Order: structure tokens, then C-alpha cells, then sequence
């Protein structure tokens, strides 16, 4: 029904802050019984959402005064006062007018740490790759920051779309950086054909794309 | 304070149908609408039901009327989801929520209090022994005075798979990624950031832990 | 109950504890048309039509009752719906005691008492209106006090609206007569 | 009928379609009524009770009924078992009628007619008396004739009923007052 | 008139669970109750259940009360007999009889038609080949100038096994005999009477037809 | 509930004749609606139970003015005019008033043919059985008159009373005799052992039981 959606999806704070998510309806969620049902959901990482801001005015129980819900009509707004480590995760704002209760497409609350280049490291297929029977080269991007990162998947200096595997780790719990791993699964043949493997990941840190290319 | 408990992991074959069993405790389960609510693999939620356990009825999202069917038993506390010919898109985590009064004593009107997550997996669940790969540096060790060294796991299934490093002795500069899914096997990588100093003077190994294979896969990474 | 083992006795208990729950509703409506007993002396075609009028007062209740309760029973109106049915229940309470009415005020006339035919035609749709009001808000209000609807609805919704028909047909009579 | 989508044209049609039936049984216990205007002049209190004994007749109706219905329907008894709840709902008619007009006439005393006391008295007992018998043989008529007894016997034992609570009530009046 | 047709034979081992069929023709199946009686093995019949189709409910017999669950279908016009734990004692015929209008207008009140028997067999499903001893006189054919000669079919199942002589030629003093069960297995007999001239210058000979064992034994009595 | 009966429970007559079956039932079976039902029912061999006279006065549709049904209160008749050839069968009197509707034992029709003895014959094992896995003796009582017939199983002359099988045929449609099979299984031993099988059956035609034995 109403195809709502949060701005923006990913909201890099600092701890002891003010962060506010905006929610912004697709038609107006005032009900035929007429009150606001945009409630909001709070997702820690790992655990299940557990309610936050109901009926956006209110609040709910056992939720700390750190949260301020507020907004009407169609365009809604959850503010933090200080951003605690225990307010961290992810902030779904729903609604429960129109049948589905749909839910927004919610956002993370990182943490606004030093800008870091990646600590990129091409990483060839091992000596056990060499008699496995398949061939998997993978790329490692570490400790970076922030969340917007892609690699560039070039074989022999050229581009390569084919089997891409991706997975990122979450924040860290130390310094709050990113890393990326970037594994490339092809045939034996096709690794015992070509000789460079450039791992190419283009971060708004760096000015030019960091690049990394091995010779077997 | 009120603990809504839900079944436990879940794994199926495709068009197979699965039943979700979501217990309820600390409230009256006849006067409270169970929500049955699906995140995708790491992504926004969907509302897929709303049992209401006096009546026994629900009301259904119109993207999951027929892919789920909501029954409770107001005896045994429990809510049961049905889901039917789940597909590949069905490969989420699946909460009920209590969410709504039969009195309406509540004010509010959608999720109280939430279950705590059935992984409900769909593949052709071959459980492969996790095939475990020790990730050598880029060449000979070429300098830099910072040298990290990886791991990989490719080949396994289902998704928890333990990953340490000596043991779980050096667990500094590791990194750990998701059991990411490829084509009904999984792929867990790891890191570890070490000083070019103490590589290769230290014996660094890869150890897996993967239960439903039972298999405790032990190696020491390699200089190329 | 199981009935054909039961006694004479074991039905009476049962049947005599809900028919004296109502006879006291009765009593009321009873009290109330003693009270307005001053226009029923001045003109007796009045109570020629109060069973027409409680029947169809505690009639359209224990229809919209059903009705809403059959529909709130399926999840097809939450429970919140109540001010959308509301607007809803007034316009078909209007587009039937306009109907309802135009037959009974046919059948005053066919009975000769044209001073009734005003009182009649006011007093059938007003109880009509504020019968279906309240037997649409009924379940509502029932199932937002914690009781299941369907339960305690179908004598509820009729003694709340004998007595708000009696209540209503009488001062439209004090109204319109004298 | 599914509900917030119908509008208020085809919720009015539908129960028009009902009330129109409805309201055609109550002109004619307005008739019946409009017969006996001879005492109702004589004495106005006689309309104080109709309400009240109309909806204790019709109360037992729907309540003999489905008692009826639900022991008919779990093949508790038979359409050949009419003979045998015939004299069990006669004692339980009586014994309704004894503990229903024990009350009423408690009302009609406390109201203060002592004149209406023994009409009120007598009629109660013959109306829930009349009234439990004809909504108990209701639903064994009905399934002989072909009908599904428990569709149409919810409004038809009122009507049957309230036409007696009429019709046995006035002649009541006529045979104690004048 | 009206045809009543139910289902056909039936075979069952202890403890199982079997639905006999029993579908209405000729008259509105929503309108008159099935009334369910069984048959034992050749003696006074025992009326085991009353389903009343319209309101899908029934009446049962003391003794057969959670022995028997009787359900219908309006739209299939089907009376379904559902019997729990049938132990050897139910090795009977079980008709459906139309008995009873919803409207009760028939007068009478009891059978008006009934089904064609549904034989229900509680025995071991242990199909045995009919092993075939062809009967020989007393001893060396002694005189009397009448002689008959016998045959015996021991050890098989189920009921239906046909015996002719000389191939259905010779039915002329035949006697053959009820199909008796003896500890899971059935036994059948057969007799023929001829003059003490025809045999043994004839040549006599026994065959049975077994279907269920696909079996034609042909087997010519010999003189002791 | 109402333990209901027949008397007799066979029915020697003629094919021609005046039969009257009796019913008596254990209580009235007079209903609160109050009219007797002692539905009557006629199983004509090998076939199923079809409805012969209903509400004890009256008859079904179909059927021949043969039968005649009368009495009331718990003794009840039903009595034919002239027996023919399609009334042949075993007639049930049921009841409708108790549940359950217990129906009555049910008597047989048969014909009343001249009396017969029976032409027994002693069947030793076959020269198969000697070699086949089994042993059974078996005696044939053939072509007799009436229905009341018993084996004596004797052997070596001494009774046994051990693994009998009967079966009787039904009424024969040539000359309405019936004949009995009666079979003895028994170990090889006891078959080895004893010489002498004495098959005795006791007649209501002869006086002395008729018997057969040989000797192995």
C-alpha cells in the first residue's frame, strides 16, 4: 500500500550527538479513527526490533527521554538528544493505517569516526588451491571507512562482472572502521590462463581508485 | 518484561512447507493480535500477517495471502505460521510480534513485543562438510612492515560456522565476515592484520568448528 | 445444555436466569411509558404502534449488531474503524428509516388517525437512526470494555433500543401533539 | 455480506429487504392493537406493559427456539420427538410463566394499578406459556415442512409471539376489566 | 428405483483404519439421513450409525461409539463410514441404508433403501497361494454303485476363489462350499457326486482360479 | 437397548403356502408420537436388506400383496398368503423407537422337502497331503433334510474336539437339500499315529447317529 521510506539510509553520527531520521510517508497515514499511527522501531544489530516511538508524539515504555519523536501529516522525524552506544542499530519506522502495515526501509546509526583508507590486499589462490580442483582468488579491502565502498573486479588489467561473491563485516567495535571481502570463484582454467588479477576499489578517501595486481 | 519466545533455526528444501511455532508467555494470549512480520537477509521488514488469537481469523498482506496461513490454539499459547511452496525469495528470519489489544487498552496499535527470530533457510540442504582453504599472501612476503593473512571457507552449509585463529588464542586484527550465500552453499572469509615481523616467525593456523558435519578442520598458512 | 435428559427444573434455571435479566429492561420501558402516560391519555392511537416501533427499533439493532459483529469477527474492520463506520451507519440509518417510515406512516393513514401520521413519521425514523447508531456502536464499545461482541450483544443492543425507542417515539408525541 | 466495502445503498437494500417483512408483522400487531381500543380508552395503563410483555413473549421464543434448534441440529431429538418435548416444554412454560409473573406483577404493583394486577398476572403466565409452546413446536414445523429450522426461525417465533402477546393480552383485559 | 451404491470389498489388517464409501443416486443426499448397519458373518444385522447429512452430525449406536465415525459431503453426495481400531470381531458386511427425510415426510422412519455390502475383512493381508488336495475316496473305490468324489482348497486369501470340474463340464452333483476362515486363512471344500461306473473311467479333475495370487491349479483325483 | 427377537429362527414351509413369522420385542415399542414402529425387512440370499413392511400395519411401495404384517404393542407377525419363489430369504424385524435401532435375529425361509438322511463320506488325506506340508481329513455329509445337523469328530473312535472347521452349503436349488463339509486339521504325527477316524453325525431322521470311519 503506502510505499514508504526513510532519508537518509545510512546516518553517520558521533556518541554524545543529536541525530535525527527523517520518515517521509508515501500518502498521509492519518486514520479514518484520525491519529498519526508512524510508530518507530528500534533494531539493535543482532537482536529483534523492539518498539521505540509509537503514535509519533508519544513514547514508549523502558525508552529513554534520549529519544524525541515529533512530525504530522506525512513527513515525520525521530531526533536523539545525545547519541548513546547503547542507542546504536538500525531505526524502522512503520505504519498501521493502511492495510499492509508496511515498514520503512530504516536506517543504521554508525558511528562518524576518522576518515581511513582501505588496507587493500589481493589475496591469490593458496597452494592447496593449486591441487583442489577449483580456483577461488579473493581481495581483502580492511579498515576503512566510511560504509560506501565497491570493487573493481579486473582480470588481466580488464573488467570482469562473472561469479562475484561480496560480504561486509559490520562496525567495528574498536575503532569502528569497515572491511570488505571480495572473493572471485572461476574455473581452474581460466585462472591458469591469465596472469593479473587487479583488485580495484574506488573510496571517496582516496583521489584516484586503490588498485592491487599480482603476476603468478 | 514479557518474553515472547518463538521455534528455533529452521531449514527446508524448496516447495517444501514449513510451520513456524511462535509460544507466547507473560500476557494473556487470548487478548492480544500475534503480528508475524519477515526480514530478509539483511534488509527492511514486511508485515505478513496479523493473527487474532480470540477469534482465530486474520488479516493478510496482500503480497503473502496464500504464501502464509496463520493458526493459533488458544489452549497451548502458541501461534503457528504455515508458510506454503516457499520459494527462494523466502529466505528470511520471521518474527511475531505481539501488537495489538482485543480490548485495545493500549493505545498504540502495531508491535508491542517482539519473538526473537526463526532463520527459515531454503536450499537443497546437502550438508557439506565445510572444505577450508589456507588464504597465503600475495608473494613471497614483499615488505611493508604490515602483512595481514586470510582465510577462507567455501563449501558448506548451514550458516554458523565458527572461525578462530590459533585456537582462538590471537584474535587481534581478525576480521570476520558473513556466511554469505552462493548457489545453496555458503562462503565464510576471514582476516587476520599481523606485524611483518612476527609472520612467518610465529606458527599462525585456521580452525573451523562446523556442527552438523562435525568437523574440525586444522591448518597452518603456508609462504608462497 | 443438553436438553433431552434435562428436567422441567434444570431447564427452568437456565431459561428463568436470562427471561428475568430482560423482564427488568421490561420493567423500565414499562416505568417509562407510565411517566409519559400524559399523552397517552390525550390521544390512545399512540399505543397502537408501540410494538410496530420496538420491533423495529430492537430490529435494526439486532441486525447491525449482527451485521458489524460478523464483520469485526473476520478482521474486516479493526477495531478502530468505528468512527468510519460511523459515518457509514448514519447514512444507511437515514436511507432506511426513510423507508421504514414511509411504509408505516402508510400504514397510520390506512388506519384513519391523521394526527397521528406526523408523530409516526418523525418518531419511526428517529428510532431507526439512534437504533442502527447503537447497534453498530455497540460491538465497538463492547469489545473496547474487553467482552467479546457476538456474546452479549443480541440482548443488549434490544433493550437499548426498546427503551430509546419508547424514549423517543413518546417526546416526539409530547412534541408533536401536545 | 463483506462489509467496509459495501456501500450504504447495498447495506440499505439488504436490510431493507429484511425490515420490510419485519415491519409488515408489526402493522399487523398495530392492528390487533388498534382492535381492542375499547378497553385501552376504558383503562390507560393496559399500554403501560405492552412493551414488556411483547418482548417477555417474544424473548421466550427465542430462547425455546434455539434451544430447540441446537438440540435438533446435534440429533438430540427427532422430528417423531415432538410429543415428548411437547409435555416438557408445557411444564417448563408454566413454571416460566409462575417465576416471570411473580416479578410483573411485583412492577405493576410497586407502579401502582392494583385494578391491572390480576390481568397483568394472568396474561404474563398465557403469554410465555403460549409463546414458550410456539417457539418449542416452531422449529419441529418448520424442519416437517422442508425448512431448515434455524434460518427462519429467529424472526418468525417473534412474530408468532408478538401477535399472541397481543391478541392474549387484551382479550385478557377484556375478560378481567370489561 | 432409487440406486444406493457404496463402495467395494474391502481388506484390512488389525489396527488399521478404514474410510467405506457410500455414495447416494436418485434422490437429494442433502435431504434424508444415511443410516449406517453392519452384517456379521452370516447372522442378524447391528444398526451402527445415523449420519444426517444437511447438518453433517450423527447419532451412533452405543456399542460401536468411537469404533465408527460417520461424515459427509453435500456437494459429493458421498456417506462416508470412518471405522478407529477395527479388530477381528468387525469382519463383517457394512451397508449404508437411506432411512430417515430431513423433512420426514415418508411416514415410516427406518430403511427406505439400502447400499450393496462392502465386506470388510479384519484378517492378516497375507495373500497364500489356494494349495489344491485333490479329495480321494475311502479306500480303493468301494462299491455301493453311488460314489462321490471330493476336493479341498486349504490355506489362501482373500474369500473369492472360484472351483469347477473338469473345467466347468461336470456340474452335476457339485456341493461346493462356504469359503470359512481359520486363522487368517480361508478354506474352501468342494464335492462331487457321480456313479461308481463313470469314475474312475473318466478322468476327474479339480481346478480353482485365485486372483489375488494369479493361480490356476489343476490337480485330478487319483484312486488310493 | 430393547434386546428384540424372532421365533423360530428357521422356517420350514411349502412353496404355496401360509407362513407366519413372529416378533417379539423385549419393551413396548410404542414411541411418545405413539405409533409402533417394527419396521420389517426382507434379505433375499446374497443380496442386501430391502424394507418390506414399515410401522407394522402398513407396507412398502414395490411390494406384492403376499405379505401380510399385524399385531401391535411389544408381539408383532408378519404372515405370507402364498409363499412363491421371489419371498424366499431371511426376514429381519427391526424397531425405530429406541436408539439404537436393534434389529431382530432374523429367521430363514426355506423349502419343507421331504425328510433325507445324509449320504456321509469319509475323505482320508489326499496321496498329496501325505507329501504336502499339511494333513487334514475330511468328512462329507451330502444330499440331507433339515438345516439341524452336528458333526461327531471321532478318532480311533474317540471324540475330538480340537481345530474344527464347518461349513454348510445353503438351500440346494435342485431338490432343496443341504449337504455339510466338515474338515479336521491336525499334525502329521497325529496323523501317523492313529489309524481309525470315526465321522459321526447325529440325524434328526435316523435313529442311531450315522458314521463312518476307515482305517489307514
Amino acid at each position: 500500500d503506502v510505499l514508504m521510506t526513510q532519508t537518509p539510509l545510512s546516518l553517520p553520527v558521533s556518541l554524545g550527538d543529536q541525530a535525527s531520521i527523517s520518515c517521509r510517508s508515501s500518502q498521509s497515514l492519518v486514520h479514518s479513527d484520525g491519529n498519526t499511527y508512524l510508530h518507530w522501531y528500534l533494531q539493535k544489530p543482532g537482536q529483534s526490533p523492539k518498539l521505540l516511538i509509537y503514535k509519533v508524539s508519544n513514547r514508549f515504555s523502558g525508552v529513554p527521554d534520549r529519544f524525541s519523536g515529533s512530525g504530522s501529516g506525512t513527513d515525520f522525524t525521530l531526533k536523539i538528544s545525545r547519541v548513546e552506544a547503547e542507542d546504536l542499530g538500525v531505526y524502522f519506522c512503520s505504519q498501521s493505517t493502511h492495510v499492509p502495515w508496511t515498514f520503512g526501509g530504516g536506517t543504521k546509526l554508525e558511528i562518524k569516526r576518522a576518515d581511513a583508507a582501505p588496507t587493500v590486499s589481493i589475496f591469490p589462490p593458496s597452494s592447496e588451491q593449486l591441487t583442489s580442483g577449483g580456483a577461488s582468488v579473493v581481495c581483502f579491502l580492511n579498515n576503512f571507512y566510511p560504509k560506501d565502498i565497491n570493487v573493481k573486479w579486473k582480470i588481466d588489467g580488464s573488467e570482469r562482472q562473472n561469479g562475484v561473491l561480496n560480504s561486509w563485516t559490520d562496525q567495528d567495535s574498536k575503532d569502528s572502521t569497515y572491511s570488505m571481502s571480495s572473493t572471485l570463484t572461476l574455473t581452474k582454467d581460466e585462472y591458469e590462463r591469465h596472469n593479473s588479477y587487479t583488485c580495484e576499489a574506488t573510496h571517496k578517501t582516496s583521489t584516484s581508485p586503490i588498485v592491487k595486481s599480482f603476476n603468478r | 518484561e514479557v518474553k515472547l519466545q518463538e521455534s528455533g533455526v529452521e531449514l527446508v528444501k524448496p516447495g517444501a512447507s514449513v510451520k513456524i511455532s511462535c509460544k507466547a508467555s507473560g500476557y494473556s494470549f487470548t487478548g492480544y493480535n500475534m503480528n508475524w512480520v519477515k526480514q530478509s537477509h539483511g534488509k527492511s521488514l514486511e508485515w505478513i500477517g496479523n493473527i487474532s488469537p480470540y477469534y482465530g481469523t486474520s488479516i493478510y498482506n496482500q503480497n503473502f495471502k496464500g504464501k502464509a496461513t496463520l493458526t493459533v490454539d488458544r489452549s497451548s499459547s502458541t501461534a503457528y505460521m504455515q508458510l506454503n511452496s516457499l520459494t527462494s525469495e523466502d529466505s528470511a528470519v520471521y518474527y511475531c510480534a505481539r501488537g495489538e489489544s482485543f480490548s485495545n487498552y493500549e493505545g498504540y496499535y502495531a508491535m508491542d513485543y517482539w519473538g526473537q527470530g526463526t532463520s527459515v533457510i531454503v536450499s537443497s540442504a546437502k550438508t557439506t562438510a565445510p572444505s577450508v582453504y589456507p588464504l597465503a599472501p600475495v608473494c613471497g612476503d614483499t615488505s611493508g612492515s604490515s602483512v595481514t593473512l586470510g582465510c577462507l571457507v567455501k563449501g558448506y552449509f548451514p550458516e554458523p560456522v565458527t572461525l578462530t585463529w590459533n585456537s582462538g588464542s590471537l584474535s587481534s586484527g581478525v576480521h570476520t565476515f558473513p556466511a554469505v550465500l552462493q548457489s545453496d552453499l555458503y562462503t565464510l572469509s576471514s582476516s587476520v592484520t599481523v606485524t611483518s615481523s612476527t609472520w612467518p616467525s610465529q606458527s599462525i593456523t585456521c580452525n573451523v568448528a562446523h556442527p552438523a558435519s562435525s568437523t574440525k578442520v586444522d591448518k597452518k598458512i603456508e609462504p608462497r | 445444555l443438553v436438553y433431552s435428559e434435562a428436567g422441567p427444573v434444570a431447564l427452568w434455571l437456565a431459561r428463568v436466569r436470562w427471561l428475568v435479566i430482560l423482564i427488568l429492561t421490561g420493567m423500565v420501558t414499562s416505568s417509562i411509558l407510565q411517566g409519559f402516560e400524559s399523552v397517552l391519555e390525550a390521544v390512545t392511537a399512540l399505543a397502537f404502534y408501540v410494538p410496530v416501533l420496538l420491533g423495529t427499533g430492537g430490529n435494526t439493532g439486532n441486525q447491525s449488531a449482527t451485521l458489524i459483529i460478523r464483520a469485526l469477527a473476520t478482521r474486516d474492520l479493526d477495531l478502530r474503524d468505528w468512527r468510519r463506520v460511523f459515518l457509514k451507519e448514519m447514512g444507511v440509518g437515514l436511507l432506511l428509516g426513510l423507508t421504514l417510515s414511509f411504509l408505516l406512516v402508510g400504514k397510520v393513514y390506512w388506519d384513519g388517525h391523521p394526527l397521528l401520521l406526523p408523530v409516526v413519521g418523525v418518531s419511526l425514523v428517529l428510532i431507526v437512526f439512534f437504533a442502527n447508531l447503537v447497534g453498530a456502536m455497540l460491538p465497538f464499545l463492547l469489545r473496547r470494555l474487553g467482552v467479546d461482541p457476538a456474546l452479549v450483544s443480541n440482548p443488549l443492543v434490544a433493550t437499548l433500543s426498546d427503551v430509546t425507542g419508547l424514549l423517543i417515539y413518546l417526546s416526539v408525541a409530547r412534541l408533536l401533539l401536545e
